[PDB]
């Protein structure tokens, strides 16, 4: 079974290189075209590029001519994505993609096979958790609680409730980019009002990137 | 057109 | 450079109906060289058709690929649960290959208005300089909706940003946040913190509102 595996996510400074590598296994390697394709989060997906590894041969989209290098390395089934003058604009999931194979070996130019995807971001911010502050449920059945995961970079957190025992009615929003480069999300849950004096909500929070984990118990308004 | 090259390397191969 | 135009945006349907989905080009596709992908929240897409109505290797027979020069078709005969999704058509006849932008299969559902809750900053975030004023949309469909933020009954721009959950697998509904972001000193200055909401399922809009320090 053909298998493309990616390098990791990757945190790059504007006007830094960044590359990415896709190690296939499974089948022939250098006579199948290897593409990069890449999705800026709730975007499109754009073509890169691709390289046909026997004749080393690339071919790249034109409005990232010169900026976007990808090779092959046919000792280690290695396909390599170099993209060079890097902004926030290509903030994204790269995958590289490998075309299928028909009946009789036939190359479908289509991409049948993907890579994970890696995420690469491109800021000048540097790596931080997230400050997290209680939502808490209204002082006046159903009442509504969160947390506000604040200020944190890169990508990505996970949040879950009550060590996850609490799933229904939790909703968990995508995070939004802040003009101070940092992100942050809110995680709800609707729960019955009567529950408020005698449950405990603690929402618990994991950034990887900076290792920071934090439980916040959110509790009734009060003064 | 580019994405056909892996075609031709197939059909030149099968070919002889 | 070759233009994939797809449509509709989203489509509303239910298991058991038949989706056609659609995908125009700026100018014919040399060949039939068009692909059809699936993909859904945080996987890699998946291929579906090839050369126009190639089906892939492992894909259901339900699904089936047409059309010629310009306009290209991608047809569920009978949708499963599974199929709600988002899907991509690829042209790859010239060496610039390009995507559409994606056509979006949502389930159908009565139209709900939302439920509105608003969250002052609290204390903790105060103390630290900043203030973030939360409006919460739950529940509701179709995914349209306008949040408006009002401090002291004037009409607020620019600092507030939003986003909005995935539809719900189970109720088909969605949910939006709006954070409105001030400096503390800002959220000191004024009195009155309201979020108005219009939305298809309300007969007038809804305002949550409340007084900083009550």
């Amino acid at each position: 079974k053909v298998q493309l595996v990616q390098s990791g996510a990757e945190l790059k400074k504007p006007w830094s290189s960044v590359r990415v590598s896709c190690k296939a296994s499974g089948g022939s390697f250098s006579s199948y075209a290897f593409n990069w394709v890449r999705q800026a989060p709730g975007q499109r997906l754009e073509w890169l590029g691709g390289i046909v590894p026997l004749v080393s041969s690339t071919n790249y989209a034109q409005r990232f001519r010169g900026r976007v290098t990808i090779s092959a390395d046919r000792s280690t089934s290695t396909v390599y994505l170099e993209m060079t003058g890097l902004t926030s604009a290509d903030t994204a999931v790269y995958f590289c993609a490998r075309e299928g194979e028909g009946w009789f070996g036939r190359p479908l130019r289509a991409f049948e096979f993907w890579g994970q995807g890696t995420l690469v971001t491109v800021s000048t911010a540097s790596t931080k958790g997230p400050s997290v502050f209680p939502l808490a449920p209204s002082s006046k059945g159903t009442a509504a609680l969160g947390c506000l995961v604040k200020d944190y970079f890169p990508e990505p957190v996970t949040v879950s409730w009550n060590s996850g025992a609490l799933t229904s009615g939790v909703h968990t929003f995508p995070a939004v980019l802040q003009s101070s480069g940092l992100y942050s999300l809110s995680s709800v849950v609707t729960v019955p009002s009567s529950s408020l004096g005698t449950q405990t909500y603690i929402c618990n929070v994991n950034h990887k990137p900076s290792n920071t984990k934090v439980d916040k118990k959110v509790e009734p308004k009060s003064c | 057109n580019w994405f056909d090259i892996t075609n031709w390397l197939w059909y030149i191969k099968k070919k002889k | 450079e070759i233009v994939l135009t797809q449509s509709p945006g989203t489509f509303a349907l239910s298991p058991g109906e038949r989706a056609t989905l659609s995908c125009r080009a700026s100018q014919s596709v040399s060949g039939g060289a068009l692909a059809w992908y699936q993909q859904k929240a945080g996987q890699a897409p998946r291929l579906l058709i090839y050369g126009t109505s190639g089906r892939a290797t492992g894909v259901p027979g339900r699904f089936s690929g047409s059309g010629s020069e310009t306009d290209f078709s991608l047809t569920i005969s009978r949708l499963e649960p599974e199929d709600f999704a988002v899907y991509y058509c690829q042209q790859y006849g010239t060496s610039q290959s390009t995507f559409g932008q994606g056509t979006r299969l949502e389930t159908r559902r009565t139209v709900a208005a939302p439920s509105v809750f608003i969250f002052p900053p609290s204390d903790e975030q105060l103390k630290s300089g900043t203030a973030s004023v939360v409006c919460l949309l739950n529940n509701f469909y179709p995914r349209e909706a306008k949040v408006q933020w009002k401090v002291d009954n004037a009409l607020q721009s620019g600092n507030s940003q939003e986003s909005v959950t995935e539809q719900d697998s189970k109720d088909s509904t969605y949910s939006l946040s709006s954070t409105l972001t001030l400096s503390k000193a800002d959220y000191e200055k004024h009195k009155v913190y309201a979020c108005e909401v219009t939305h298809q399922g309300l007969s007038s809009p809804v305002t949550k509102s409340f007084n900083r320090g009550e």
